[PDB]
């Protein structure tokens, strides 16, 4: 399906 | 300064890095508020910037579906943001704990989100970070209103003028235009609204992968669908709106106003 988990706010491009 | 003498500090309400928020009382008035206490100089060079921004931009928005900032205050090594008190928690907590919303309540929800967002765009503010975590419920009541929050990443725009405001926001709800260092503006919020509306109705996001690279690829491609079974019973106008919000070219993407007129939200 995909997952609804919590995500954080970034101020810049932080490649993960 | 003013806070210590005017405002009386109560219980611990919530935490979030170097910023504890508490229920406070403007003693003379008697009225009660959420006061965000923030450590100064424990903060970084960039953090103070996002604080001025938050302060300035919130002191711009008078709307029942936007958490009001009543007073920004600075004292010895602590800054104080005084807001409307809200005890309904995040829209995330409520979705998580109710799996999904009915069309009825999803329409009622994103309506308030769309009006908050429209006032925002009318005062030339773009939020860039809409998400269930950044939307708060007035109180623990059924029917309690939805109040937009967190303007640390919000930016002022001039008319309908577009520009590179930097890569900022949250992987899931980021617009394609941002993912392509494109000059962006008002429409990035609608993309984010689309994503929220999808979540609202089924309880999972349209775009998601364990690899950011693949997540941004499918976002960039508009590569979402409406799976069976769950999506099968869902009105084709509801789906329609989400297409018109998760439109991949921000020109031909729906606006905040256009949306509040759409038959899925309006007849309600």
């Amino acid at each position: 399906r995909n997952k609804l988990r919590r995500q954080h706010d970034y101020d810049t491009f932080v490649d993960l | 300064t003013r806070f210590t003498e005017e405002y009386q500090l109560f219980e611990e309400l919530g935490k979030g890095a170097f910023s504890v928020v508490r229920r406070c009382v403007k003693v003379l008035a008697g009225q009660e508020y959420a006061a965000k206490i923030i450590n100064t100089k424990k903060l970084s060079a960039r953090d103070h910037q996002k604080l001025e921004r938050e302060a300035r931009i919130c002191r711009l928005l008078k709307h029942p579906n936007i958490v009001r900032l009543h007073d920004s205050i600075s004292e010895e090594g602590h800054h104080y943001l005084i807001f409307d008190l809200v005890t309904g928690g995040e829209l995330f907590e409520d979705i998580v704990a109710r799996e999904y919303y009915s069309e009825a309540d999803a329409s009622h929800c994103i309506q308030q989100i769309l009006e908050a967002v429209l006032h925002c765009h009318q005062m030339g503010v773009v939020h860039r970070n809409l998400k269930p975590e950044n939307l708060l419920l007035a109180s623990k009541l059924k029917g309690a209103a939805v109040k937009l929050a967190d303007f640390g990443l919000a930016i002022e725009v001039e008319g309908e003028q577009q520009a590179w405001f930097g890569f900022a926001g949250t992987p899931g709800y980021l617009s394609p235009e941002v993912l392509r260092k494109d000059p962006y503006g008002k429409p990035v919020d609608l993309w984010a609204c689309g994503v929220i509306l999808y979540i609202l109705l089924v309880g999972y996001p349209p775009f998601w992968d364990e690899d950011q690279h693949r997540l941004y690829k499918q976002i960039k491609a508009g590569a979402y669908d409406f799976p069976s079974p769950e999506w099968d019973t869902v009105t084709p106008e509801a789906k329609d709106l989400i297409n018109k919000m998760l439109t991949i070219n921000p020109s031909k993407r729906i606006t905040a106003a256009e949306a509040l007129k759409h038959p899925w939200i309006s007849h309600r």
